[PDB]
């Protein structure tokens, strides 16, 4: 889902989501974590943040 | 994470597992019957001829 | 035992620095600011002046 | 030249009001031939059951008084020409799928143009002061998840102005 | 007692079902085994998930708003109607002779009590190296801290532990006294905050032998 | 919402045949088999000797 | 005054007014407006409606 990857749960505020993506992009960067399981995972980050960030498509989202 | 998910978004979401699935629930909604687990070893054994 | 504790030293030096670059950040944002809203508001002034 | 019935409204031996009611005896008589003969046998004692603010007061039920089905008999769909736009409506109620109505029965407190269609309308309040009395009655002390803590029960119920 | 979010997922079926919602975690299952139809659905679906944005704060039940089509204020269940909502219209299988919405009976379907927050603790046994992350909440008694850990070391009630406690010195915990009372604190926020890996230092609570027979 | 489909929708949403679904694809989605017709098949048979 | 905000005859059922609530706010709500005076408008119409939906008060401002 678009939450779980932000490990935030479906009532996060807005700065809850902001403080959420603030550490999981900067865990994930590929500049800063050299390699792993980390290819995906920064891609969804950001597709979650983009989603979750703009009230129109979030509320969107959230219906469906 | 991730990479758990993926491995599982990848197999289930390929077309052999989803429209055999897809099929087997649909006959199982139709035929309603009392115990569904031998429906579906039925379902199956006179599946994996075709 | 000194191992651990070499490392929760180390964890507060680290955090000592990183007051530091969060208030040094915070000058350099307020500086960058008076200069610009300065020179954006004297614009104005001028203008009012020539006019 | 319809039929005209009455019944009264109380909570916890206090006396809260009384209604009458004329049934559309031209419109859908049959509707009519149960009610009659259920408020002739029945409804004496029966609760309020469900209460929605700015909806309907409901109830009736006979064999539990507490919102299940009962046996014993089924109703058909009679007609959809009375249409629900004035409160004080009374009409039958069922489950989602038609012709399967029961002793419940509504009366709208507001204009329901959803229900059109729907509900089987056969009836009407006649005066201001049964009106009132629904509305009054929506305004209780404290009632829990749509039914009223105390039991607000028809005490009475009789038949006037027709055979 | 109390439950980290990922203990509250470990239950979700049919079976076992647990909704943590308004920092209680509920343990539904004979719910879903006495209403079993398309009104048990929407909460099947969230089994093990987080229900809180289905209420509201101020009162206990869900939220409600003007219904558009018929204009009368009622429940808004996007989801799906659950167990204990009334039909929109009026109907004549809907009984309210229950007593109290699920929501609300606290007494009969709420076990422990979920937790706001979780931190990471380091345990490190001294006479057998072997260091061990863990996630305990963040204001939980030593006892319960021991009784997580027990699935570490089966004999950890003899053990005895340590903190790096304040210079900074190991020296004994008490064990009623919670992770932040005892002296360990938290300071996540302020790693986030300052732009430093949670993972970066974790607390570690050293575990010395007591010899027994 | 004809009474096919609600009856379809009361079986559909029962508690027996959707938890042996859920338990179902979660081991299908453990195992991963290549050819999971026969894989059904022996996990069915298994299960219906309890 | 309360009634003319919403274009209330001091005479209209609830329904209306209701309909009056919704069509004004979700046309002059801050977020999908972007209008300062559409902001004290919503205002405006947000405290009419508090104080005109409850009966009670309803009845208290009445007889004013």
């Amino acid at each position: 889902d678009y939450y779980e990857v932000m490990g935030l749960t479906r009532s996060a505020n807005d700065i809850d989501i902001r403080r959420a993506y603030r550490r999981l992009a900067l865990k994930y960067h590929p500049d800063i974590n050299k390699d792993g399981a980390a290819g995906d995972e920064f891609l969804r980050i950001c597709e979650a943040y983009e989603v979750l960030c703009d009230p129109k498509t979030k509320g969107f989202y959230d219906l469906y | 994470q991730t990479p758990l998910y993926e491995k599982m978004r990848d197999y289930a979401h390929s077309n052999k597992v989803q429209e055999l699935l897809q099929k087997m629930t649909a006959d199982l909604f139709i035929e309603r019957p009392a115990d569904p687990v031998t429906w579906m070893i039925k379902w199956l054994s006179e599946e994996q001829k075709r | 035992e000194a191992a651990e504790r070499r490392k929760l030293e180390e964890k507060e030096r680290r955090m000592q620095q990183e007051r530091e670059r969060v208030e040094r950040e915070r000058v350099v944002r307020q500086k960058v600011a008076a200069s610009a809203f300065a020179r954006g508001y004297l614009s104005g002034i001028v203008n009012t002046v020539f006019d | 030249g319809r039929t005209y019935c009455a019944f009264s409204i109380q909570q916890s031996s206090k006396l809260l009001g009384t209604v009458v009611l004329e049934l559309f005896t031209d419109i859908a008589p049959a509707t009519c031939a149960n009610f009659i003969k259920y408020i002739k046998d029945g409804y004496q004692g029966t609760p309020l059951h469900r209460i929605v603010p700015n909806g309907w007061v409901q109830g009736g039920d006979i064999v539990d008084g507490s919102g299940k089905g009962d046996p014993g008999f089924v109703l058909p769909d009679e007609t959809y020409s009375v249409k629900h736009d004035a409160p004080g409506v009374l009409g039958m109620a069922t489950g989602g799928q038609p012709h399967t109505a029961n002793t419940q029965f509504y009366i709208s407190l507001s204009p329901l143009p959803f229900l059109d269609g729907k509900r089987v309308a056969f009836g009407r309040v006649l005066n201001k002061q049964s009106l009132e009395n629904l509305l009054a009655l929506q305004t209780l002390p404290t009632f829990q998840n749509e039914r009223p803590v105390p039991d607000v029960v028809i005490a009475s119920c009789h038949v006037i102005y027709n055979p | 007692r109390y439950y980290t979010p990922y203990e509250v997922a470990m239950h979700n079926t049919p079976d076992d079902c647990w909704v943590s919602f308004l920092g209680g975690v509920y343990n539904l299952t004979d719910l879903i085994k006495a209403n079993q139809g398309a009104l048990a659905a929407p909460l099947i679906a969230a089994a093990g998930q987080d229900l809180t944005h289905w209420f509201d704060p101020t009162t206990k039940d869900p939220k409600r708003h003007i219904c558009p089509a018929t204009h009368i204020e009622r429940f808004y269940t996007p989801m799906g109607r659950f167990i204990h909502v009334p039909p929109p219209e009026p109907m004549c299988n809907w009984d309210t002779s229950f007593g109290l919405p699920w929501w609300r009976d606290a007494k009969k379907y709420q076990i422990g009590l979920l937790s706001a927050r979780t931190r990471v603790i380091r345990v490190r046994n001294v006479l057998t190296d072997q260091e061990d992350q863990i996630e305990v909440p963040c204001e939980e008694k030593l006892v319960e801290i021991r009784e997580r850990y027990l699935e570490l070391n089966a004999h950890a009630k003899s053990y005895t532990w340590k903190a790096l406690v304040r210079t900074h010195v190991f020296q004994e915990l008490d064990l009623n006294l919670t992770l932040e009372e005892n002296g360990v604190p938290d300071e996540t926020p302020v790693f986030e905050d300052h732009h430093v890996p949670t993972d970066y230092f974790i607390p570690v609570l050293h575990v010395y032998w007591n010899d027994d027979l």
